[PDB]
């Protein structure tokens, strides 16, 4: 009975992980594994990376 | 030199309206290439998607 408890709670953990999305683009499934640029700046060189990996 | 001159006159008031409508064309040449600046500016969100970029 207690593992019929945990083995419900971890599909949860997986559940939450393929849907956390923004609009239409999953952010938890790896897609962020190698950070993706946004430009700050007005000219080139200027960017911030943010990596989120797999969870 | 007189008729001369009064001719003369007319020959450059002709050369200052050519120049003055090239001017005002690139005038907006530039707005529009500032405009295009800031789609590619925008066009770098990490946020995007392929369909967006299109």
């Amino acid at each position: 009975s207690i593992k019929a408890e945990m083995d419900q709670l971890a599909t949860e953990i997986d559940s939450i992980g393929n849907s956390t999305a923004f609009g239409n683009t999953k952010l938890l499934t790896g897609t962020f594994s190698a950070g993706k640029v946004f430009q700050v700046g007005h000219q080139e060189g200027e960017d911030i990376k943010v990596t989120v990996k797999a969870s | 030199q007189v008729r001369g001159l009064e001719v003369g006159m007319r020959n450059a008031n002709d050369a200052i309206s050519i120049a003055q409508i090239a001017e005002g064309a690139m005038q907006e040449q530039t707005n529009m290439l500032q405009r295009m600046r800031d789609l590619t500016i925008q066009s770098e969100n990490g946020a995007n998607s392929t369909a967006d970029l299109v």
